[PDB]
């Protein structure tokens, strides 16, 4: 998962 | 195009349903501009998903549920004068558009992306948004003050060029954190005195690079 997120 | 939008409406269900959407102005924003129009092809398929998804100069466009949860936390009127700091897809400063009903001001650091946003604005007919080029953690002088800053990159520690932007009584919301990629998102109220600082969590962000972020 790539940074934006919680 | 339909089947692309038929995801996102479920997107959208899902967001209201776990509660992250809980206001009638941010579901209208989200219907109307969905996160396709704003990434590259070869990524519209990802668009309903989510998740962060790349966009060009190694940046990402956020996760559906944080752009959610940081514009309910904006709580925007029509007419508030609005500072987004990291431009990227173009997408969040559309979004806001959509709700305040007014000039936006955007500003991103990277010259392909400045250049990325305003054609995925001018595509998807945004005509409010203006997209700067320039160190966002220094603020936006020209335009100042606002009634709200929303910051989409982490911080090391709140700009204070940010504070002094702010009208009294408005409102900077941004990731700020010790490291590059994992912050804390807070919500920086101005007041007549000083300010007010409401934590709302653990989050993560891409860092914010400039003379008052990462250097
Ligand atoms: N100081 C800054 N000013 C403006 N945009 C920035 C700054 N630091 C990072 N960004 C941008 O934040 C965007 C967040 O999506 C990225 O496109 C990134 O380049
Ligand atoms: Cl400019
Ligand atoms: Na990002």
């Amino acid at each position: 998962v790539y940074p934006x997120h919680a | 195009e339909k089947e692309l939008y038929e995801k996102w409406m479920r997107t959208v269900e899902m967001l209201k349903a776990e509660g992250i959407i809980r206001s009638k102005e941010v579901e209208r924003a989200f219907l109307k501009y969905p996160r396709y129009l704003s990434v590259e092809d070869k990524y519209k398929k990802y668009a309903h998903i989510d998740e962060p998804l790349p966009i060009p100069a190694g940046q990402t466009v956020s996760a559906p549920h944080m752009v959610a949860i940081m514009l309910e936390i904006a709580n925007l009127k029509p007419g508030m004068n609005i500072l987004e700091v990291g431009t990227g897809s173009g997408w969040n400063a559309a979004l806001i558009s959509e709700i305040v009903k007014t000039d936006v001001y955007t500003i991103e650091r990277i010259p392909e992306l400045v250049e990325f946003a305003k054609r995925n604005l001018e595509r998807a007919g945004v005509k409010n948004v203006h997209v700067i080029l320039g160190d966002g953690s220094k603020g936006f002088p020209p335009k100042a003050p606002y009634d709200v800053i929303i910051v989409t990159a982490g911080a090391p520690k709140i700009p204070e060029p940010l504070i002094e932007q702010l009208k009294i009584g408005g409102k900077l919301i941004i990731p700020v954190g010790s490291y590059h990629l994992w912050q804390e998102l807070l919500e920086v109220r101005k007041t007549k005195d000083g300010i007010k600082i409401k934590n709302h969590g653990g989050v993560a962000f891409v860092p914010l690079i400039g003379e008052y972020g990462w250097k």
